[PDB]
DNA sequence: AGACGCGGACATCAAGCCCGCCGTGAAGGTGCAGCTGCT
DNA sequence: AGCAGCTGCACC
């Protein structure tokens, strides 16, 4: 009974969204940190930059990027399944 | 202890009203006819075989495979430092990683990012942990906390910043190195865009943005 | 004298993965500076051929069927347009030592093993085994669809004794067919030599090359990737090759004798005998005739099987893996 | 209950080659081993904005400064050279055999039921009439597409290569023969006879296709067209890139490989107005429309599993029809 | 030796596949009852 | 005919 939502939760932090000059901006973050300085690390797309639509509002962006992570990154769908099973299991125990 | 004399401390922690006050049950005064229903010597008697054998020593060893390593004093001299595993610390770090992640609150703060919102609160990640599982097969011969949670050591990362960076380019098609493969370094990047992150922003707390705008250069 | 939980057995027959070059015929001789094919990724505007889901069956989205180009991308190789001989090498070692393990954790069941293999190679040498490889590499069914319209195939297998050649074979791959195991002499000074490596008396380490004669400007095949655009061929250093495993499939496609009816063709040496691209396992559990009860019959209870199933549980012990518990 | 097979995978038949594209004069047609190859190059010109605009969120007064000013664009293009009247175009096709033994099945059943009713088909009737099609596309041009349209004289020569030299040449007249009608003629029939020896699996068929178009002197010569997927549809920095492969322009495979299967001339629309190109759910995506929709029982899958499965044959044009699917190739297989 | 120009522009369209599968073997301590070699 | 070591075994 897991639902897209359950897995969106811990499928979010391996998207990063920056306000650009036009728009807002989206990109994929491997360490699911969300781009942070020390300990994370995104991938730019190659001009260098990040792999993103400019969408207007912030809720485009990341739509987009979480819908670009279920389709093209399964891996990565599998890491936030396996981190919803357990998310379950936890209010199962307590 | 013996991994076959585990269900008695299953039944010391039979939860009747707070486990403490039973396997530690220095303090019952119903429960001892409820041992033996037949007599008072023998209650007292398992009640004294239960609360007595769960503090008892024996005698100090390290049986020469546990560590044990040397400490220089000030002046001179040596002390022997034979140190030990701290299975409640351990449990307890284990228990606050996963009340950070696997908890409600969690669950609550991070439905409102998937959907960009405000929420009472945040949450955290904790990454870069590593698992080190000390049973083999069975947890159970090692420790009743090492089985409930099996292996999951849960070790947190002191690495050094630039680890995971091992690359080897020579910019020999570039004309300016500072535009480019400089940009394209992989750490320079997300001190760039936190620096055009912090480059706009209010000016009012002066005292401490302005720190970090220096330290960030 | 139970079977062990671990055991181990080492490839041996270990090819090369082939590579693919491109050139004329009548210069096969001085075809060492042919050029390397390569894949060229190309765009492809298609339909939909495929037939339509429970849900794409709405009279609002039957429009599927009518207006898509379908727009993808694949990677292609070809021929050089004033070239039609197509150029396939690779290398062949063969290593001996073939009912040795690498890993058990009984050895009263390893000696009771090699008695049992030394007992074969005592009374039953790699004479046809030896013969069926030296088959399977005399016509080109390494060459997997660059041989099915080929006007003429021709292999050459040189012998690497120090540094140089030591011994030609040049075979016609169309007079020796892919279904029947004939005789020749020099295919028989090949299975000698192919014996002598695998039995321990020597190092053969074999030259294969092949000219398949396609055609100009036409469609050469290599080896597709497999991945966990979907079509990737396969290159290393930017020339197509096929991989190692299809070579090693090509010459391990010696097995005759199966449960099954087998006047269809040879197949590839498996336990529980499988192709899978017909979807059908030969060698059944159901059946007493699998590598696993004839090996268990033949070490354990000294229930020696007829002589085909032993030269399929030899070849299934060259071919090696992990059998056990 | 002999259900259909999940994975199914038929090879294809009749494999082309790139079509190669050179330069060159009429009544020197015969000595075309030396002729110089036709050129991509680029040009950059300078337009009217001629297009719809989008009237629903821009103001007029930049879209009157829009259509007033021009544009300039970057095209490649390819004409021929101006003492030139004659294009060449140049490939080879082998044809094949083994019509109906699939790649790749998971069923041993669904393969023996389908090899046999392959090889009643083959046993009833020969390859004589898809193989008289396939001449007909041969021997009239439509392998030159867009350079046959206003030619003043097309002339094809085939030439069936025996192990590196000619065994036996055709020359056709291509404006002679349509584009709608199928006919009866001798080396027609012929050559219709050798891609059906070839199809039966009775010999090895390689022919060398070479198609002369006298178009002019100096004029526009029309290659294929490249699809830019994901890397040029972002501002349009480049408008058209025509294919060529090495200094030389050329036409793709899978677009002769098109004009050699247009004989679908049974159709439940209208069949009248022309043949089209066997594909299941017979489709001119071009034309915007899905000749043998699903929704009338006449596509390829239909007919295969009523044939295959449930033993009822269809009409002979028909069962012809899903034989030049199979020979077409494809991915077929139910889930 | 002192200089190498300004002005305007850079299109809008429709689409992006299917199917089947994803190896296993070994990686355990603690303490007790009975057998066996030794005396 | 009585001890100390070893091995198989029971349980979680």
């Amino acid at each position: 009974t897991i639902s897209k939502t359950d897995i969106d939760c811990y499928l979010q932090t391996y998207v990063v969204i920056d306000p650009v000059s036009n728009g807002w901006q989206w990109g994929i973050d491997e360490n699911g940190v969300g781009g942070a300085l020390h300990h994370g690390r995104v991938e730019m797309v190659e001009y260098f930059g990040l792999r993103g639509a400019t969408h207007p509002t912030e809720k485009e962006a990341m739509a987009a990027a979480l819908g670009y992570l279920w389709r093209c990154r399964q891996d990565l769908v599998a890491i936030a399944r396996n981190d919803a099973i357990e998310a379950e299991k936890y209010r199962a125990k307590a | 202890g013996n991994a076959a004399a585990l269900d008695v401390f299953k039944f010391l922690s039979l939860q009747y009203q707070g486990k403490n006050l039973l396997n530690w049950l220095t303090e019952d005064s119903a429960e001892a006819v409820q041992a033996l229903s037949d007599n008072a010597e023998q209650a007292r008697e398992w009640r004294q075989a239960f609360i007595g054998i769960t503090a008892v020593k024996g005698a100090p060893a390290s049986h020469s495979l546990a560590k044990q390593l040397y400490f220089p004093l000030p002046g001179s001299g040596y002390h022997l430092l034979a140190p030990l595993f701290p299975t409640s610390l351990v449990h307890h770090v284990h228990a606050l990683l996963r009340e950070a992640r696997f908890g409600d609150a969690a669950k609550a703060a991070r439905e409102a990012r998937s959907r960009q919102e405000s929420w009472p609160h945040g949450f955290s990640e904790y990454p870069n942990l590593a698992i080190q599982k000390f049973g083999g097969t069975k947890p159970q011969n090692i420790s009743q906390l090492n089985s409930e949670r099996y292996g999951e050591n849960w070790l947190l990362p002191s690495l050094p910043p630039h680890w995971q960076r091992q690359d080897q380019r020579a910019p020999i098609r570039h004309s300016s190195v500072f535009e480019h493969d400089f940009g394209r370094s992989p750490e320079v990047s997300r001190l760039t865009r936190t620096l055009q992150r912090l480059l706009a922003k209010t000016r009012h707390n002066n005292f401490t943005i302005r720190r970090y705008r220096a330290q960030l250069v | 004298l139970s079977t062990a939980s671990v055991l181990a057995f080492e490839r041996k027959l270990d090819p090369s993965d082939a590579l693919m070059s491109a050139g004329a015929w009548a210069q096969r001789d001085a075809s060492q500076e042919w050029p390397a094919v390569t894949v060229r990724e190309k765009s492809v505007r298609g339909t939909i051929s495929n037939r339509l889901k429970t849900k794409d069956r709405d009279p609002a989205k039957l429009d599927a069927s009518i207006q898509s180009p379908n727009l993808q991308t694949v990677d292609v190789a070809n021929l050089p347009s004033d070239a039609d001989t197509l150029k396939v090498r690779f290398t062949l070692r063969v290593l001996g030592g073939a009912g040795t393990p690498s890993a058990c954790n009984d050895a009263a069941y390893r000696d009771k093993l090699l008695q049992t293999v030394a007992t074969y190679v005592n009374e039953q040498g790699f004479a046809e085994l030896a013969r069926r490889y030296a088959h399977n590499l005399a016509n080109a069914r390494f060459l997997w669809r660059n041989r099915v319209g080929a006007e003429a195939v021709e292999v050459r297998i040189n012998h690497i004794r120090q540094g140089e050649v030591a011994r030609t074979w040049r075979f016609d791959a169309l007079a020796i067919g892919l279904r029947d195991f004939k005789a020749d002499a020099e295919l028989d000074a090949l299975a000698e030599l192919i014996a002598s490596g695998l039995s321990g008396s020597g190092h053969v380490l074999l030259e294969v090359v092949a000219f398949a004669r396609i055609g100009d400007g036409q469609e050469v095949f290599p080896s597709q990737e497999l991945i966990l655009k979907s079509k990737t061929l396969y290159s290393v250093r930017d020339a197509a090759a096929i991989h190692s495993q299809k070579i090693g499939n090509a010459l391990r496609t010696i097995d005759t004798w199966y449960p099954d009816e087998d006047g269809l063709g040879p197949i590839a040496v498996e336990p529980y005998g499988s192709v899978t691209s017909q979807g059908k396992a030969y060698r059944q559990p159901k059946q007493k005739l699998d590598f696993y009860t004839l090996l268990d019959n033949w070490v354990l209870r000294d229930e020696a099987p007829a002589v085909e199933q032993q030269h399929y549980v030899i070849a299934n012990l060259i071919r090696g893996g992990v059998f056990g518990e």
